[PDB]
DNA sequence: CACGTACGCGCTGTCCCCCGCGTTTTAACCGCCAAGGGGATTACTCCCTAGTCTCCAGGCACGTGTCAGATATATACATCC
């Protein structure tokens, strides 16, 4: 379920929803290949998902 | 000698923030160089702006990145907010 | 009753910073910018606006000289002021340079 | 623990002692205090953020995700910094 | 049906005029071309400048009891607020005077 | 111009912190994928909107008469010597 509300947040970009509760919100979405094969491996790969 | 200036608005602002607070001439003219002085910044910027762009025409998008880039820090957050609107509102009329 | 050095000081300190009248005299002045205008060219008639606008740049330009001076003197562990404060202070500023 | 982040934030402290160091030799400073580096990683910032602020204001005028260097000569010239060899 | 002649700072909502910015922006040598809502926008920008000094001046002469707003208002309101004192720290502004503030080495012993 | 005293400057001690040097690490730099998006041009099409023109009307500026609040006297009641 994380990494399909991921892989939904990453292709229909949501960078509020991608942001939410992270103290910094840093978060890149350049390289969306990148980012969707992140998704695919492991949530834990993107930072405050844990 | 019609002698243009910013006078009755300027005033009527201040009756608008204080309406029991008078101006003397002085400080009337220092406000009118004040708004002469912006007027001609926040113009001048806008036309590099359209000059860098390629764009032979002034709009709304031009005069907000002027204040964004003139008007420093909560400034000019405020001051694109409340242009915002008022084009907002002249949309709805005209 | 003799007073110390320095509260006379710091008295016109407060008293002149309070204040906005121009502390130079009207006369002095006008005879400085017309004898400084006069070698451009001669036959200069001047507007007395335009003379009082010289004037209160002067006081502006003058004054932040004298803030940065005081500065220039104050990081040097001093509380009077020297022309090697004011060299320093316009240097920093650009005019020297 | 393997565990760290994918953005670092230290960055300003990989402008090192000897860059600075050699900035000073470059402006003619013979001794060098040690509060020196952390004023002038903070001055850095500071200066940085304003250059780096105005030139995203002048790409997001032209509907830009991508910061060119006219941008950023744009950006110094508006401050009074103006820069030669890049504009053209 | 030349509907009452409606303008455009009414329309606006704003008391700043209009089609004056409009006549000094056509005339100003800036564009050739200038849109319609850039001058509603630029005298709105310009009144909330004035109205923001215009307070902070009116409060100043209130904590001077006075009622009527002179030069040296003005000049405490833009250098006390910080946002104006680094929007007009290259202007200089006639019979204003100075901030009071004296060092604070050159104060005396206790 | 006279007096007087505070502070700028010179000298000395002291300690501390920065510099020079040697050694070890480490990441900058250069050269590599791996695909994909951003953006600069060239050409084309379309349509909305701002310039231009004519006409008119009311906003702004100037001038003037009045008007309500603030200031300065005119006269009457209460009071001290």
């Amino acid at each position: 379920d994380v990494q399909t509300e991921y892989y939904k947040n990453i292709l229909t970009k949501n960078y509020s929803a991608l942001t939410a509760g992270a103290k910094g919100g840093h978060f890149s979405l350049l390289n969306i290949m990148n980012e969707l094969k992140k998704a695919s491996n492991h949530p834990y790969l993107f930072d405050n998902a844990e | 000698t019609r002698k243009e200036s910013y006078a009755i608005y300027v005033y009527k602002v201040l009756k608008q923030v204080h309406p029991d607070t008078g101006i003397s001439c002085k400080a009337m003219s220092i406000m009118n160089s004040f708004v002469n002085d912006v007027f001609e910044r926040i113009a001048g910027e806008a036309s590099r702006l359209a000059h860098y762009n390629k764009r032979s025409t002034i709009t709304s998008r031009e005069i907000q990145t002027a204040v964004r880039l003139l008007l420093p820090g909560e400034l000019a957050k405020h001051a694109v907010s409340e242009g915002t609107k008022a084009v907002t509102k002249y949309t709805s009329a005209k | 009753h003799r007073y110390r050095p320095g509260t006379v000081a710091l008295r016109e300190i407060r008293r002149y910073q309070k204040s906005t009248e121009l502390l130079i005299r009207k006369l002095p002045f006008q005879r400085l910018v017309r004898e400084i205008a006069q070698d451009f060219k001669t036959d200069l008639r001047f507007q007395s606006s335009a003379v009082m606008a010289l004037q209160e740049a002067s006081e502006a330009y003058l004054v932040a000289l004298f803030e940065d001076t005081n500065l220039c003197a104050i990081h040097a562990k001093r509380v009077t002021i020297m022309p090697k404060d004011i060299q320093l202070a316009r240097r920093i500023r650009g005019e020297r340079a | 623990a393997k565990r760290h982040r994918k953005v670092l934030r230290d960055n300003i402290q990989g402008i090192t002692k000897p860059a600075i160091r050699r900035l000073a030799r470059r402006g003619g400073v013979k001794r060098i205090s040690g509060l020196i580096y952390e004023e002038t990683r903070g001055v850095l910032k500071v200066f940085l953020e304003n250059v780096i602020r105005d030139a995203v204001t002048y790409t997001e005028h032209a509907k830009r995700k991508t910061v060119t260097a006219m941008d950023v000569v744009y950006a110094l010239k508006r401050q009074g910094r103006t820069l030669y060899g890049f504009g053209g | 049906t030349r509907a009452k002649a409606k303008t455009r700072s009414s329309r606006a909502g704003l008391q700043f005029p209009v089609g004056r910015v409009h006549r000094l922006l056509r005339k100003g040598n800036y564009a050739e071309r200038v849109g319609a809502g850039a001058p509603v926008y630029l005298a709105a920008v310009l009144e909330y400048l004035t109205a923001e000094i215009l307070e902070l001046a009116g409060n100043a002469a209130r904590d001077n009891k006075k009622t009527r707003i002179i030069p040296r208002h003005l000049q405490l309101a833009v250098r006390n607020d910080e946002e104006l004192n680094k929007l007009l720290g290259r202007v200089t502004i006639a019979q204003g005077g100075v901030l009071p503030n004296i060092q604070s080495v050159l104060l005396p012993k206790k």
